[PDB]
């Protein structure tokens, strides 16, 4: 159980599970605020 | 024929002569290391150039060296 | 009578064919 | 080779459009007789003639083979 | 000896047939010669040089003999724009009769050439008109070859053979080229254009026979003396002048106007004399300077041992520059490549934008031909400047000579020079390609509303600055009142106000989006041609991975399988290397201004800008396009007069791909394959009563690097030439 | 479990009842993309009341040649 | 001082069926190579041209075509199998030239009998640059 947590943080799995958590979360904020050109705020 | 030099850095290893496959190189003896051995290289008429002895050197930087010179029938490598 | 009927024949043909047989009897000739 | 000759054989010789008369018009006007037999009738009917359906798609549903193409090439 | 080479006796041992190809490569390294000298070196060279002027008049007067005895030219004089020049006849007997009848135009009687080197253009507007001028011409282009021939000869025997430290007096050298060379060229040349051409385009045929006796101004000389030369401009042509004629020609001989000729759309012939007189005086005035035997002037070394900056920051400065310039001839080598093709390039982007030759703007093909030509020839030249400074760096560089001083310098901070332009390749390589795939996806999807299209703000203001009124900014000529517009009001100002402010010239084109994502792409192939030229120039002398490079040469092939592997760690294969960027450089650059200027042609510049912005744009609108009439050339139902680019755009792609054979495969598969054919020679009857002199051998590593090399860039060279010429030529606008 | 998915697709994402139907009109297709940057053009009118993307690997021609006329089945 | 062996020829061969990869022209016009050892008993053994051929029991007498054959051969001879072997070169003119091993002794073990050829006394970071060796037709590693 402690081998598998090692194993998790081998560099591959690693590197995964850090850009499938950041497609995510730049999928989600283009689908909230589509098309943008500018910062439109301030 | 082609050129191969020694130079004092030699620890003695062996591992040059040993590695030439056509006997152009010899150990000699010496009193410059604890190996009291130092490599020579008398038959230079036959090498071909391969270089396979300073891939064995393992002194920082080489002690064996193999400067391409000009070509004939026995450093071409020709059996015809 | 045509002037180009006479040079683009010998320049395109003999020429290199002289220089030819030329440079390879130089070339393989031992002093 | 083997894939390029049987492509535009089978376009210019057997595929093709049958009409209730019966008269055949293939999809390529039948000319591997006669443009195949020279390196620039490779280059002309078959390559340069072809390719017009993969650089005309963008805009439509066969996008991403457009991108595709030129992703390949890179 | 006793065999060829008799330069090397190295070679001249070698059993192979290597012998024989090496002979050939070395042949002009006069430094790796058996039994050299200075003196020898240095009077090789010089002879060699003699060779190489004869040789360049001798193709000038094949051209001109050529034009006149097979040629066109004097129905092109009375009608420039509705008739095609001759280069030369054709005599083909593997042709056709079609082709013969398809080759047969510009009112020739048989099979020509048309020519697209400009050379009718240029000499009409010199001031050649009828075939005699231009066999004159031939016959004393002949005869100064001759005497370079002869000079070359009389410069290698005893009793006329310079010493070593007559070729290495720089002041001398210097003084002579920049007054004689360079100024009294230029005054001779306004000369001519003053005695000869500016009358040539009113009228008059002023002729050897003749020019002692007509004034080529009406006061001829008066002026001059006096001092008022403002009179030598008192009454320019008019604008409505036809140019070989005499209506609405004026009589000034020196102007400043600015402008082109409205008929022509080209320089005004008064401007271009003017112009070559101003920059005489100047080259001859500052041709005084370094001192010689009259006990006046600079002393260069002083002049470079005095520039050190106090502080320290560039150590000892300059310190012994002119020995080490002085004793390299590599370094010498270096420079001079180095000028002559930034000013190369310099030639193409001025010949382009500002026509000098009439009715030159109005032959499309010959400008764009001009223009590749031009910055490829200039591509080859940087190559070359860099690499004579690595084999600089290796064979003449002495360290003890130059220690601290700005060179020595340069060798000291090589990590963080290779390392900066690393980043500024990087960060121009990303984001380059991430805006055109960006924009290529927009279009894709169907919204070519979310493109990112940056514009160029800054070339769009510089443009402004020069009097553009296309974008309103209104700053420095572009404004009302300022002192910039306010003081050249008189002079030039109203001709390049005219001439910047029309459309349908190249000068200062409008520019957009396009125009932004392409100069950036231009600069990331400055920077990595750069990057790998720098990188293999401060590195040959040796690095980490082989620090005694120096002990092997500007060329070897590598140091073994060793220490991971060594193939292609030479300066020499840095060369090699850059060679391929050049190449993709020029490429980027030249089909930019091709097809702007073919969108440009056609009244369709909405084309190219809405086009340029993704690549699918250039690949499709650009080269699919324009390729139909090219590869129409001949086909199953005839040929037309294109043929001979549909067969050499073929051409080109076969020696290209060729070129990929020795590229990829390397030595070893060959070598056993020839032992094999070896044995079966020798096994066969009535064959093997033939004996081979040289055994066959497989061609070496570096050997096979340049042959595939060389392929490559014949194959590039020829497929663009093919397709430029024939999308040009084909539509004829 | 490359032919799980494969049988998946024809039964939860595809046209194969509709082609089924009329077989040389509609164009067969068993790949859907989500809407997220526009690239839902991709999903091309491939017939029959249905929008996504042409297979080429004669998927349908295989399940009719085995009898197979319902989703179930798949 | 370690006189050498002789040549004895009548010393019989391996028993091979023939090859193409064997001697060639040069073989007859310029030199060839012959090694010889001593198999204990009859043996296979891979042929460093072709395929397998039998040595035969007693002494052993092989004609190859290249130095690089008879030492890759007698590299396999000595640590595989536990046999002595030398080589040497024949001219066309009917010479002999005993070659390996030169002074008795293995290249690898160091003899009292021989001399330095081609060392020189210093690192090899402190050879000259080129520009001190230039228009004189030594080498920087000349020296
Ligand atoms: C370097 C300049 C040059 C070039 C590139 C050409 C090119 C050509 N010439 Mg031309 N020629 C030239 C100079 C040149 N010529 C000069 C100065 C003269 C005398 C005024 C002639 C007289 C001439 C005639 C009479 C004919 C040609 C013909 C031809 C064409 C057929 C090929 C041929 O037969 O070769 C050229 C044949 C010759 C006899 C030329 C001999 C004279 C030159 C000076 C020879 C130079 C050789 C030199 C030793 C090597 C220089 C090194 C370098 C060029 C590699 C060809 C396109 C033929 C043609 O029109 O084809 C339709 C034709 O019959 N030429
Ligand atoms: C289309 C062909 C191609 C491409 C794209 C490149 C690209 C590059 N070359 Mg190169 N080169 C080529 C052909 C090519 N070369 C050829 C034929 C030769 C002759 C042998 C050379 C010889 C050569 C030399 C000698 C040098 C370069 C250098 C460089 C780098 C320059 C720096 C830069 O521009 O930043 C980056 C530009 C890019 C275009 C990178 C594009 C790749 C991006 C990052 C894709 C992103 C991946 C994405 C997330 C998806 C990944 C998919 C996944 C499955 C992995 C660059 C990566 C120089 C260098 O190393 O600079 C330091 C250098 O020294 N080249
Ligand atoms: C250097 C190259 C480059 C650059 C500068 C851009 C830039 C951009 N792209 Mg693009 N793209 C590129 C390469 C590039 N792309 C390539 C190579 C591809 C092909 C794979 C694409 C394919 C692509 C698509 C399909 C789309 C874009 C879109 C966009 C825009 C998105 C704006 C946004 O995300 O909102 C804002 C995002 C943020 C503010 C994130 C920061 C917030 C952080 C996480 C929180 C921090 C808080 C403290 C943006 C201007 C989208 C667009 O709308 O186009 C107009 C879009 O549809 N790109
Ligand atoms: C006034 C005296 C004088 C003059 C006129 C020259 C002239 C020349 N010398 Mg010399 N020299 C002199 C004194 C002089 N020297 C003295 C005193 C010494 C001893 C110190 C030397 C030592 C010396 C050496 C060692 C060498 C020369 C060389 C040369 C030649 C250079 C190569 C060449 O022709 O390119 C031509 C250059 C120009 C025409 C000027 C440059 C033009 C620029 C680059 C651009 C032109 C712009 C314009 C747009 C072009 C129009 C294009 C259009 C027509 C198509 C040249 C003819 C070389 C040589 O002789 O080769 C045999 C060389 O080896 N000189
Ligand atoms: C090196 C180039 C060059 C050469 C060789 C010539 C040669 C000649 N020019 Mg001339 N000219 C030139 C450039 C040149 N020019 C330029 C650039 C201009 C424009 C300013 C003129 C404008 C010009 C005019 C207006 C006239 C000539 C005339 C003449 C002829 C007589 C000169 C004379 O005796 O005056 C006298 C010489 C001197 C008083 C000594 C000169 C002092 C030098 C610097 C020493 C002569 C053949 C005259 C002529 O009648 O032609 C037949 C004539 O009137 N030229
Ligand atoms: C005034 C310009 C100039 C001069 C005087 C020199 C002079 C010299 N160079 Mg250099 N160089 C130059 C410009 C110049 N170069 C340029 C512009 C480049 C970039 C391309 C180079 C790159 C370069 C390199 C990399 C090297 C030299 C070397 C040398 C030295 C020996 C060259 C030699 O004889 O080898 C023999 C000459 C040849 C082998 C040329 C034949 C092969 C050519 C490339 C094929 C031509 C193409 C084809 C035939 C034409 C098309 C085919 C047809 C279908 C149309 C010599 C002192 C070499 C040297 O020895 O180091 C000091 C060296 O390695 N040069
Ligand atoms: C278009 C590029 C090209 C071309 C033309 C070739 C050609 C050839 N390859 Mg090669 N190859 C290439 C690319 C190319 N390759 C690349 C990129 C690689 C890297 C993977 C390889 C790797 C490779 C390997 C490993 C081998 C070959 C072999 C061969 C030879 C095969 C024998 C043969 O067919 O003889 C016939 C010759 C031809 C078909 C060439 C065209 C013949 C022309 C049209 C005849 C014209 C004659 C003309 C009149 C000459 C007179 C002109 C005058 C001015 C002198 C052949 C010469 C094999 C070989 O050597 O076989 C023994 C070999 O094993 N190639
Ligand atoms: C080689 C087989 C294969 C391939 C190439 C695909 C490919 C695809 N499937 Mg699919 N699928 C397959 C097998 C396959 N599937 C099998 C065997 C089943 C079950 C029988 C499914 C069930 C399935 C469903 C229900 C859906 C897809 C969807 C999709 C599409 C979106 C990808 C996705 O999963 O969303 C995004 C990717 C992720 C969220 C990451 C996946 C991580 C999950 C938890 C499993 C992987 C964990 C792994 C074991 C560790 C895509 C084109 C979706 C679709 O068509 O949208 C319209 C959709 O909803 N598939
Ligand atoms: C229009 C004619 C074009 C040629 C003009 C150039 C010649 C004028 C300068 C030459 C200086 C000679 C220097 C001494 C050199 C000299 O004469 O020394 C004689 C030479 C002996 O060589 P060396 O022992 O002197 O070698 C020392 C070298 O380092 C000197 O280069 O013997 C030969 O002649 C070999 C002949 C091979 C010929 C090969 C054929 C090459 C074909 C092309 C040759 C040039 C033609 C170019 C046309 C495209
Ligand atoms: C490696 C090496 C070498 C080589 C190098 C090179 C090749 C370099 C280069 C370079 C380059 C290629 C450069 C360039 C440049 C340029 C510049 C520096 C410029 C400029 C200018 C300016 C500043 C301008 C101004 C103006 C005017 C006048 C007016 C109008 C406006 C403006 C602003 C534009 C040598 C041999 C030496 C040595 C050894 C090492
Ligand atoms: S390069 Fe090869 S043949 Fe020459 S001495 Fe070294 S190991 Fe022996
Ligand atoms: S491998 Fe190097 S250190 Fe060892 S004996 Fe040979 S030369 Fe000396
Ligand atoms: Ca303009």
């Amino acid at each position: 159980m402690r081998d598998l947590k090692t194993y998790l943080s081998v560099a591959p799995v690693a590197s995964t599970l850090w850009f499938a958590a950041l497609a995510g979360l730049l999928i989600e904020i283009n689908r909230f605020f589509p098309d943008a050109l500018t910062f439109p705020f301030f | 024929s082609h050129s191969v030099k020694i130079y004092d850095t030699c620890i003695g290893c062996t591992q040059c002569v040993r590695a030439c496959p056509t006997d152009v190189l010899e150990m000699i003896p010496w009193g410059g290391c604890k190996a009291k051995q130092i490599a020579s290289a008398p038959r230079t008429e036959d090498c071909v150039g391969c270089k396979r002895c300073e891939s064995a050197c393992p002194t920082d930087f080489l002690s064996v060296r193999v400067y391409l010179w000009h070509e004939t029938t026995r450093s071409m490598g020709l059996a015809y | 009578i045509n002037l180009p009927s006479l040079f683009v024949p010998l320049v395109g043909l003999l020429f290199p064919a002289v220089a030819m047989a030329s440079l390879f009897l130089h070339v393989e000739k031992r002093l | 080779v083997v894939i390029f000759h049987f492509s535009w054989k089978m376009q210019s010789d057997v595929w093709g459009s049958i009409n209730d008369q019966g008269v055949v018009t293939h999809i390529t006007g039948g000319n591997f007789a006669q443009s195949s037999i020279t390196i620039n009738g490779w280059l002309r009917d078959f390559l340069w003639a072809q390719a017009s359906q993969v650089i005309q798609s963008y805009g439509s549903s066969l996008s991403a083979y457009g991108l595709f193409f030129l992703g390949a090439h890179f | 000896a006793l065999r060829f080479p008799r330069f090397s006796q190295g070679l001249a041992q070698d059993p192979t047939t290597r012998r024989i190809w090496f002979g050939i490569a070395t042949a002009h390294d006069f430094e790796s010669h058996d039994d050299i000298t200075e003196g020898r070196l240095y009077q090789n060279i010089f002879a060699s040089h003699f060779g190489q002027l004869a040789i360049i008049f001798l193709w000038t007067s094949g051209n001109l003999f050529h034009v006149a005895w097979q040629g066109n030219f004097e129905a092109w004089v009375q009608d420039p724009l509705h008739v095609r020049p001759i280069a030369h006849a054709i005599w083909d007997p593997h042709f056709g009769q079609p082709a013969v009848e398809a080759f047969t135009r510009g009112g020739a009687l048989g099979p020509v050439n048309i020519a697209y080197s400009g050379v009718y253009q240029w000499w009409y507007t010199i001031g050649l008109r009828t075939n005699e001028d231009l066999y004159t011409g031939a016959i004393f282009l002949l005869f100064l070859s001759f005497i370079s021939l002869l000079a070359g000869w009389l410069h290698l025997q005893p009793k006329w053979k310079p010493s070593v430290s007559w070729f290495k007096n720089a002041e001398s050298r210097l003084n002579h080229h920049l007054s004689g060379l360079f100024g009294v060229s230029s005054l001779a040349w306004a000369g001519h254009l003053v005695h000869v051409a500016i009358p040539g385009s009113r009228g008059e045929y002023v002729r050897w026979n003749n020019f002692l006796s007509v004034l080529p101004h009406p006061q001829g000389l008066g002026p001059l003396f006096t001092g008022q030369w403002n009179l030598y401009a008192q009454n320019p042509d008019s604008s409505n002048h036809l140019f070989s004629t005499s209506q609405g020609a004026g009589t000034a001989i020196l102007t400043l106007l600015g402008g082109f000729h409205p008929q022509t759309q080209s320089l005004w012939l008064t401007d271009m004399a003017h112009h070559h007189l101003a920059i005489a005086i100047l080259f001859l005035i500052g041709g005084h300077m370094y001192r010689t035997n009259f006990g006046i002037g600079h002393s260069i070394k002083y002049i470079l041992e005095a520039h050190i900056p106090p502080g320290g920051r560039l150590g000892r400065g300059h310190k012994g520059l002119y020995d080490t310039i002085n004793n390299s001839i590599h370094f010498q080598l270096g420079l001079a490549l180095a000028s002559l093709g930034v000013i190369t390039s310099l030639v193409a982007q001025h010949m382009y934008s500002l026509p000098a030759y009439a009715f030159i703007a109005q032959d499309f093909t010959t400008q764009a031909a001009l223009y590749t030509h031009h910055q490829y020839i200039a591509g080859f030249i940087m190559t070359g400047a860099f690499a004579h400074g690595a084999i600089f760096f290796i064979r003449d560089y002495n360290p003890e000579q130059n220690a601290d001083n700005v060179l020595a310098r340069m060798l000291e901070h090589k990590e963080a020079i290779i390392s900066h332009l690393s980043w500024a390749s990087l960060f121009l390589g990303f984001h380059t390609l991430g805006l055109y795939v960006h924009n290529d996806v927009m279009l894709a999807f169907g919204t070519p509303e979310k493109q990112i299209l940056i514009e160029p703000i800054f070339a769009q203001w510089i443009q402004s600055a020069h009097g553009k009124t296309s974008y309103g900014f209104d700053v420095l000529l572009s404004s009302t009142n300022s002192p910039a517009l306010n003081a050249g009001r008189s002079i030039w100002l109203p001709g390049w106000l005219n001439a910047i402010n029309e459309n349908s010239n190249s000068l200062f084109l409008t520019i957009g989006p396009g125009d932004f994502l392409v100069h950036h792409a231009i600069a990331l192939g400055l920077h990595t041609t750069t990057l790998i030229l720098v990188k293999g120039a401060l590195d040959a002398r040796g690095s980490k991975l082989m620090p005694d490079k120096k002990d092997f040469g500007y060329s070897f092939p590598c140091d073994g399988p060793g220490r991971g592997g060594t193939c292609d760690i030479s300066a020499w294969d840095a060369f090699y290397l850059a060679v391929f960027w050049m190449l993709n450089t020029i490429g980027w650059v030249t089909f930019y201004w091709h097809w702007k200027h073919i969108t440009l042609w056609q009244g369709n510049v909405s084309q190219f800008n809405e086009s340029s912005t993704y690549l699918m744009g250039w690949l499709r609108d650009y080269l699919w396009l324009n390729s139909s009439q090219l590869i129409n050339g001949y086909n199953p139902f005839g040929m037309n007069s294109l043929s001979v680019w549909a067969w050499m755009f073929l051409f080109g792609h076969l020696v290209w791909a060729t070129g990929f054979m020795f590229l990829i495969s390397w030595r070893g598969y060959w070598q056993e394959l020839i032992e094999t054919l070896a044995w079966a020679h020798e096994r066969t009857p009535l064959a093997n009563l033939i004996r081979w002199r040289d055994k066959p051998v497989a061609l070496s590593i570096v050997q096979a690097r340049l042959v595939g090399l060389v392929h490559f860039s014949v194959g590039y060279i020829f497929t663009y030439a093919a397709f430029l010429i024939a999308s040009t030529s084909g539509k004829f606008g | 479990l490359w032919l799980s998915g494969m049988y998946f697709h024809g039964a939860r994402f595809s046209n194969y009842e509709a082609w089924l139907n009329d077989p040389t009109h509609i164009r067969p297709s068993a790949q859907v993309v989500w809407p997220i940057v526009g690239q839902e053009i991709l999903n091309g009118d491939v017939g029959g009341g249905f929008r996504g993307i042409q297979i080429t690997s004669g998927f349908f021609q295989i399940w009719r040649a085995s009898g197979i006329t319902s989703e179930l089945q798949l | 001082g370690f006189t050498p062996p002789e040549l004895d020829p009548n010393t019989p061969s391996p028993i091979f069926g023939g090859s193409t990869g064997g001697l060639l022209r040069k073989a007859q016009v310029e030199e060839f190579y012959v090694i010889t050892w001593e198999s204990p008993k009859e043996q296979i053994f891979e042929m460093p041209t072709g395929g397998a051929a039998i040595m035969r029991e007693g002494p052993n007498l092989l004609k190859l075509a290249r130095k690089e054959q008879c030492l890759a051969l007698g590299t396999r001879l000595r640590s595989k199998y536990k046999i002595k072997y030398q080589f040497y070169r024949v001219f066309p003119s009917g010479e002999v030239q005993y070659l390996h091993p030169k002074d008795g002794v293995y290249p690898e073990k160091v003899n009292p009998g021989r001399q330095g050829v081609g060392v020189n006394f210093r690192s090899i970071g402190k050879n000259v640059s080129p520009i001190e060796v230039k228009f004189t037709g030594k080498q920087p590693y000349d020296l």
